């Protein structure tokens, strides 16, 4: 009644990963936290952040 | 225990806003070309 896939560590992998981190329907139940430091040219930078599922 | 992988990773990862120091670096697991290409 249901049909399934696995696949670890592979160039499809990280492409998977990113692909459901930008889609809108995510119900992600889990998440994580990805702090990174956005610059503004040369005008300003400061640090911000993306939750990860 | 440094390599040369390591310390492309290193010199890859570093944080924003900030400089890199070599103090000494006439002392030369790392190899002379591996430092030649990673730092050009």
């Amino acid at each position: 009644i249901v049909d399934l896939e696995i696949q670890s560590k592979d160039k499809s992998y990280a492409w998977f990963l990113t692909w459901m981190a930008k889609h809108p329907q995510r119900v992600s139940r889990h998440l994580s936290v990805r702090t990174n430091y956005i610059q503004h040219d040369n005008g300003s930078v400061s640090t911000k952040f993306s939750l990860v599922p | 225990n440094l390599t040369d992988d390591r310390l492309n990773h290193l010199m890859n990862n570093m944080p924003e806003r900030s400089i890199l120091l070599l103090e000494d670096i006439d002392a030369a697991s790392v190899t002379f070309s591996g430092l030649l290409n990673a730092l050009d």
